[PDB]
RNA sequence: GAAACGGAAGUGUUUUAUUGACUUGUCCAUGAAAUUCCAAUCUUGUGCGGAAUCGAAUCCAUUGCAUACGACUUUA
RNA sequence: GCGAAACCACAGCCUGGGGAACGGGCCAGGCAAAAUCAGCGGG
RNA sequence: GAAGCUCAGACGAGUAGGCAGGCGUGGAGGUUUGUGACGAAGCCUUGGGCGUGAGCCUGGGUCGAACAGCCUCUAGU
RNA sequence: UCUAGUGGGCCAUUUUUGGUAAGCAGAACUGGCGAUGCGGGAUGAACCGAACGUGAGGUUAAGGUGCCGGAAUGUACGCUC
RNA sequence: GUACGUGAAAUUGCUGAAAGGGAAGCAUUGGAAAUCAG
């Protein structure tokens, strides 16, 4: 995968190739509900789901409209893509899945590491879409150290 | 193969003509130094130095070499010389000993030498000698003991190209 | 008799930086107008043969001396001569076998090698 | 000749530009200068001249959205911020970096009342300008366009006055006193050959 | 400014003022 | 604690320069109390000190330092010309230096 | 340990009694050295084992004096 | 939810001056604090 | 390395144009007991070195089968 | 003896006949510019100096020394509100 | 790993670092941080 984490230590995995999504919608989700707990983010991802939170919209942040549920996190603009939670949504059951696999405990997991990148289009634009879910946590010269000698003698 | 021997150079050695106002027996202001500010006697002229101590008993300089060029000769009354033998302070009386490598550290090296164990008594019978043979001038003169036992030091407003030290 | 480079930065090609498709060599600007060709004031420099160095010190590494490159153990053995000179240059296609063979010969000889290390 | 950290200059009597050039060359050269006293300084030329030049400065503003345009300060701090300002180079870090080493404040305030304020002689108007030659003053010169507290910095000015005259006083009677101790002690004339 | 008018000449009264003053001169020596 | 202060202090001012360019091979430096050129001749020869402090600690000591000399005056109000070993930064105008009172040959 | 005064930005001033120093005004004794020719204040810090400390805002909802959406005025 | 294309050296505050064509870059000034939403299209 | 060594002096913008010496690429003849699965070529690189420059050598990573120096010939360079 | 490239124009000076409100036109000559960077004149195709290998130091030209800006808020004598 | 040898650039995303008040890029001189080299 893209970071150095991921050993087995712990840590779990997930992955999705040639999700027919929106990259640029995945990409506003996948950057809000990065280091995030997990069961936070299931909850966040119900919310936005049923419009009780809003995903902002960051780099592409284009004709947004704004509204007053992007207030949390200090933008304001905001949408609630649905399809795009929906792909997240499955992919952290698998990621979810993976660490019972594992056996890691999951009271504690956060989305350590979460990307999106853009897919051979086909026009649409798919998206490889990857999770990662792991845990928390001179010298002293001859006058110079004369001097200092001089000092420790001084103090006794 | 080739070790180029070096052309024979037409440079040759003569003495180094010091100061005017440089004389044995002045008085001047060490500037650099672990003794800066300090004021100190000169007792010899030599090679390229100048031996020069602060009375021990007054000030606590021993008797050191001191570059000609880090020293600022006062016009305060000189003080006589004459009566001290200063044959004795030669380059190789002042010079280190060897090294023994490159390289030599560690605070052991600290424990060692220091103003006790690699200091010998002869010289502390030199510097008693000379004490011996310039208090009594030092004595002589108003303020000079007291002269030699303070520091020189600049204050806002002194201009050291018009003072006249 | 210290080695002495009158210039350390390569000249780069004139908008060498603005593009991917013009590259770092150096190619001398042909246009008329061109304002690096007139050699106006604060425009990139040109190689120039002023630029040239000390034909004493000329491929000289910075410890005074030249590299020769060395691909088996006979051309080290060519070297014995001028240990003094030459510093031996370890092809990057020698395998292992013959690099530490070559280095040890070397080594023996008492010629620099410049990238033993490896 | 020599550096202080802060410097405290009274300006009154000194005239704008003399004294604004001054202060542009010390504060490159790295020192932090505060200029009190700013609604006493002086113009040459006569004060209907200098209105007129100050109101030119009025008529410049950008015929789009004025807001945009130059803002034109009225108080005579802003005045001679504003001369400083156009003898450094603003349009820099390091013009930049000069204008946060000036203070100009109209009067004395309390911070810096009881300091030393020293004078410019390249700029005083008594040096520079010839007797007869009319003048005007900045503190005059702002409260006929626009400046709207002459009267309250005059007042306060007033009864700082008092307070610093007393002080005088005090410190004076205090000083005639040691100076008559001073000269009592006959250590003075042994001391006299080397001219202190 | 202060005036009506700029100071400055523009570099067409710097370029035509002095060949201007140039055909002045030879008016005088015809 | 007034028992120190064996240097001079002065200023640095800008580059040896023309309006147009500079020169950063040698700096001009503002000796404070020096008010012309036959004073500044004092001063000629002598060891001029740039002090600064940094983030990483060497030496266990937190001060760099940058040596230089004097070496010509330069104008008629007592400002000399400086060469350091390291040409000063440019961030260093009017930042203060040290002359220290040595080569002496008072 | 206390009094007085300072509002222009009070960045403090003063009165103090106190304690403990320090105590060149003047004259003496000890010690510096082989660093043997130049190279105190400032706060975080991180914790220390002992003290006491117990707030708000927004989303969700509501109002309509406001409103394209934000925002704004209420209620909760 | 689906989702283009034209176009693209690089960019985008203003006054005066820069022989011309005076300009968006130069000079001298005025100045200059992220991210945006909707109108008017002035340029 | 007579195509070499050495000493001395002056000089140094440059369009069309004139001249000289070099760098690089594919293939051919000759040579280097030439390099290589104990890793050729390629590719990446905040690693190092050389040349005024064209360019060249090398460290580390990736890679997996061929490749280069010299003297000449050649050109879909 | 043979053999490439060019056969324009602009700017200013000096002459110079026709000339008119006024410019304007006419020739001949000169240099500079095309191939030319650098210092200065705020900036500039022609103004003032200066004809260029890489650097160090020193000294100047033109132009400058209140500040921007390196360099005397220098000295002396006047004029000007 | 059949979207299969090598896998370049344009181009995109994540992490780390740094900079930014109406551009940037470039050059000279050094400072700072990182990183080498003899």
């Amino acid at each position: 995968y893209s970071a150095s984490p991921a050993l087995e230590t712990k840590c779990a995995k997930a992955r999705g190739a040639y999700l027919r999504t929106h990259f640029k919608n995945s990409r506003e989700v996948a950057f809000t509900i990065n280091g995030m707990s997990l069961k936070k983010a299931f909850i966040f991802l119900d919310n936005v789901k049923e419009h009780k939170q809003a995903v902002p919209f960051r780099r592409f942040n284009g004709g947004v409209g704004r509204t007053a549920q992007g207030k949390e996190f200090g933008v304001t603009q905001a949408r609630w893509p649905v399809k795009s939670v929906k792909f997240f949504y499955d992919l952290l059951k698998n990621a979810e899945a993976n660490a019972e696999a594992k056996g890691l405990d999951m009271d504690k997991l956060i989305i350590k590491h979460v990307q999106v990148n853009a897919a051979p289009k086909q026009l649409s634009s798919p998206s490889h879409i990857e999770i990662i879910v792991a845990e928390e946590e001179s010298r002293v010269s001859l006058k110079q150290g004369a001097k200092a000698r001089n000092l420790a003698a001084r103090k006794a | 193969y080739r070790e180029n021997v070096p052309k024979k150079a037409r440079k040759a050695v003569r003495p180094t003509k010091l100061r005017a106002s440089l004389a044995p027996g002045t008085v001047c202001i060490l500037l650099a130094g672990r003794f800066r500010g300090k004021r100190v006697v000169v007792l010899s002229q030599l090679e390229d130095t100048l031996v020069v101590t602060g009375p021990y008993k007054v000030n606590g300089v021993p008797i050191r070499r001191v570059n000609h060029r880090y020293v600022i000769a006062t016009s305060a009354p000189k003080i006589d010389v004459s009566g001290v033998s200063v044959e004795k302070f030669t380059k190789a009386y002042f010079a280190k000993q060897k090294r023994s490598g490159p390289v030599k550290k560690d605070e052991a090296f600290f424990a060692e030498n220091a103003p006790k164990n690699a200091l010998p008594a002869e010289r502390i019978a030199d510097q008693k000698a000379v004490d011996a043979k310039l208090l009594p001038a030092i004595k002589a003169i108003p303020n000079m003991k007291e002269y030699l036992a303070a520091s020189f030091a600049l204050s806002n407003g002194d201009r050291p190209h018009l003072m006249k030290f | 008799v210290n080695i002495i480079k009158k210039r350390t930065k390569p000249f780069k090609r004139h908008q060498s930086d603005r593009f991917k498709r013009v590259g770092e060599s150096w190619r001398k600007p042909r246009g008329i107008d061109s304002c690096v060709r007139r050699r106006f004031r604060g425009t990139i420099s040109m190689p120039k043969i002023g630029y040239g160095n000390n034909k004493k010190t000329r491929y000289c590494m910075p410890n005074g001396l030249k590299a020769f490159l060395v691909r088996n153990v006979s051309d080290v053995e060519l070297l014995l001569m001028h240990n003094k000179t030459y510093a031996a240059e370890i092809a990057g296609n020698v395998s292992a076998r013959k690099r530490v063979e070559i280095v040890e010969k070397a080594r023996a000889l008492g010629v620099k090698v410049t990238n033993a290390g490896a | 000749s020599e550096f202080q950290k802060v410097v405290v200059i009274d300006a009154k009597g000194h005239l704008l530009g003399r004294l604004a050039s001054v202060v542009a060359k010390q504060l490159l050269g790295g020192q932090k200068v505060v200029v009190v006293r700013c609604e006493e300084l002086n113009i040459s030329g006569h004060f209907f001249r200098n209105k007129l030049k100050y109101l030119a400065y009025l008529r410049k503003a950008c015929r789009y959205n004025p807001s945009r345009g130059a803002f034109h300060f009225r108080a005579p701090s802003r005045i001679f911020q504003k001369a400083v300002r156009g003898m450094l180079p603003h349009k820099t870090a390091r013009g930049q970096a000069a204008l946060e080493h000036l203070q100009a404040v109209e009067g004395i305030p309390p911070p810096f009342d009881k300091q030393k304020r020293v004078v410019v002689p390249a700029a005083l108007r008594v040096l520079r300008l010839k007797p007869g030659r009319k003048y005007c003053t900045v503190g005059r010169l702002s409260s006929e366009v626009g400046w709207k507290y002459n009267d309250i910095v005059a007042k306060l000015e007033e009864r700082r006055k008092v307070k610093s005259a007393a002080f005088y006083q005090a410190k004076l009677a205090k000083q005639k006193k040691i100076a008559s101790a001073k000269e009592a002690s006959p250590v003075n004339q042994k001391l006299s050959q080397f001219g202190y | 400014s202060l005036k009506k008018k700029s100071k400055r000449r523009t570099t067409r009264l710097r370029s035509r003022i002095e060949k201007k003053a140039a055909e002045s001169k030879r008016k005088q020596k015809r | 604690a007034q028992g120190h202060r064996l240097y001079v202090k002065a200023k640095h001012l800008s580059f040896q320069r023309s309006k147009h360019v500079i020169h950063p091979g040698t700096s001009i430096v503002k000796i404070e109390g020096c008010d012309s050129k036959e004073e500044a001749q004092f001063y000629l020869g002598k060891r001029v000190c740039y002090v600064y402090k940094s983030s990483k600690a060497v030496r266990g000591s937190k001060i760099r330092v940058i040596w230089g000399t004097i070496a010509r005056p330069h104008g008629n109000s007592g400002a000399v010309r400086a060469r350091f070993v390291h040409n000063l930064p440019a961030k260093t105008f009017g930042s203060s230096l040290r002359v220290m009172l040595y080569p002496s040959n008072i």
